[PDB]
């Protein structure tokens, strides 16, 4: 019944003050896109950051398994927008976030359909 | 310098007209810097200028195009070259890249290990490379034409290129080739391109535009290097990152090109041109398979 849980190991180092995974891959574009939070091409608007995806995820970054049955990945060769002011800890604000099924922004960070 | 507004430098082809003898590189802005933006790294500026410069050649784009990158690990264990290749190529471009060391990459699939253990089936439409051995920098010694990675290189660009594919691979003043010279006067055009991000380097990108198969051009490697250095040791270049914030026109263009299978008997004057003016690629569309030779051992 035994699973390692990074995602929660993650948390848990951030919690307890550490530094946050760096060196995440931050792209050139022109800061007037779409704003959406997992993309084909960067799509950062003004308030914005885009990061190749894969250097985004923790379980690439970990040389770990992805927690699911397919294995797969759904940030590695896409583009993951951050808010400039989380930019510091992309792969913490992909962890602990959520996308929207239907408008495709971040859950709290651009999401519209819930007023 | 109203070169400090372009992606970079090209060598000027008086300069490939010259018979020079090689002499050391000492370049004016050595140790200088450009400025980034903020939290930008120097590799990804530095693809994105190559990127740019590469928009303003005959690059032929078809449908289903497929290229491969080597040297693309980072001593951090990312690719930042192939995250910039990717925003650069059409959606759906096959992006297959290489390292030595083992890193997390945006490629369609990834490779490592001795770049002499990467083996393809299918030809590729760009080649990108960004291999260099720093232990070739030892300014105490002749500077011979290197061999390693090159050979390899130059192998795979007469075996594994489609006609009228296009290769960028990367050279210092030490890290060079002379077969890889030759081999630019097989392509349509060929010249040296300096980022401006990284102009107080000797690092230039080799660019072969248009691969024809054949000589268009007679090239002595020893005489364009050292005309290469002379080039550099005599035209200082402004460092300048100015063409990192204007993004708006940076995606390579669909151009749709074509792309035909034929038997080599059949690459007459008519599609010469044609794959000189980027209009034209020649190679089969079967399905892409790569694989790594792995030494078996106790
Ligand atoms: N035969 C091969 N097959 C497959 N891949 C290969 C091969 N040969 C090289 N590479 C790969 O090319 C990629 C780009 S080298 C970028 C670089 C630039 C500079 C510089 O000029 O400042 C200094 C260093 C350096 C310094 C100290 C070290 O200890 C190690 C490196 C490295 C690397 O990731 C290499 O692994
Ligand atoms: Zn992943
Ligand atoms: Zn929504």
């Amino acid at each position: 019944a035994f699973a390692v849980d990074a995602a929660k190991a993650y948390k848990d180092y951030l919690a307890s003050g550490g530094q946050p995974i760096t060196n995440c891959v931050k792209m050139l574009c022109t800061h007037t896109g779409t704003g959406q939070a997992i993309t084909v091409t960067p799509e950062a608007n003004m308030d914005q950051e885009s990061f190749g995806g894969a250097s985004c995820c923790l379980y690439c970054r970990c040389h770990i398994d992805h927690p699911n049955p397919k294995g797969f990945c759904d940030l590695k060769g896409k583009y993951v927008q951050i808010p400039t002011t989380c930019a510091n800890d992309p792969v913490g604000f992909t962890l602990k976030n959520t996308v929207c099924t239907v408008c495709g922004m971040w859950k709290g960070y651009g999401c519209s359909c819930d007023q | 310098s109203s070169q400090a507004w372009q992606p970079g430098v090209a060598m000027p082809n008086l300069y490939k007209m010259q018979r020079m003898l090689l002499e050391k590189c000492d370049l004016q802005n050595y140790g200088d810097s450009a400025t980034l933006p903020k939290g930008i790294m120097m590799n990804v500026a530095k693809y994105t200028q190559l990127c740019q410069y590469l928009n303003t050649l005959t690059l032929a784009v078809p449908y289903n195009m497929r290229v491969i990158h080597f040297g693309a690990g980072s001593d951090k264990g990312v690719a930042p070259g192939t995250a910039v290749l990717r925003q650069w190529l059409p959606t759906g471009t096959l992006l297959v890249d290489s390292d030595l060391n083992d890193f997390v990459s945006d490629a369609d699939s990834t490779l490592i290990g001795d770049c002499a253990t990467v083996h393809t089936a299918n030809k590729w439409d760009l080649i990108i490379s960004d291999m260099y051995d720093p232990k070739t920098k030892n300014v105490t010694k002749e500077n011979d034409s290197k061999e390693g990675f090159f050979t390899y290189i130059c192998g795979f660009i007469q075996q594994k290129l489609a006609l009228g594919g296009s290769v960028a691979i990367k050279i210092t003043e030490h890290s060079w080739n002379a077969d890889l010279y030759k081999l630019m006067g097989h392509f349509a055009w060929w010249t040296a391109f300096v980022t401006n991000v990284n102009a107080s380097s000797s690092e230039a990108f080799l660019i072969g535009c248009n691969y024809l198969g054949k000589p268009r051009e007679q090239i002595d490697g020893y005489v364009m290097h050292a005309n290469y250095i002379f080039w550099r040791n005599t035209n200082p270049i402004q460092l300048s990152s100015y063409s990192l914030f204007d993004m708006s026109k940076f995606p390579l263009k669909l151009r749709g090109t074509a792309v035909m299978s034929l038997k080599e008997g059949q690459i007459n004057d008519m599609i010469l041109s044609l794959l000189s003016k980027g209009r034209l690629i020649i190679r089969e569309n079967n399905r892409v398979v790569i694989s790594s030779d792995v030494l078996v051992n106790n």
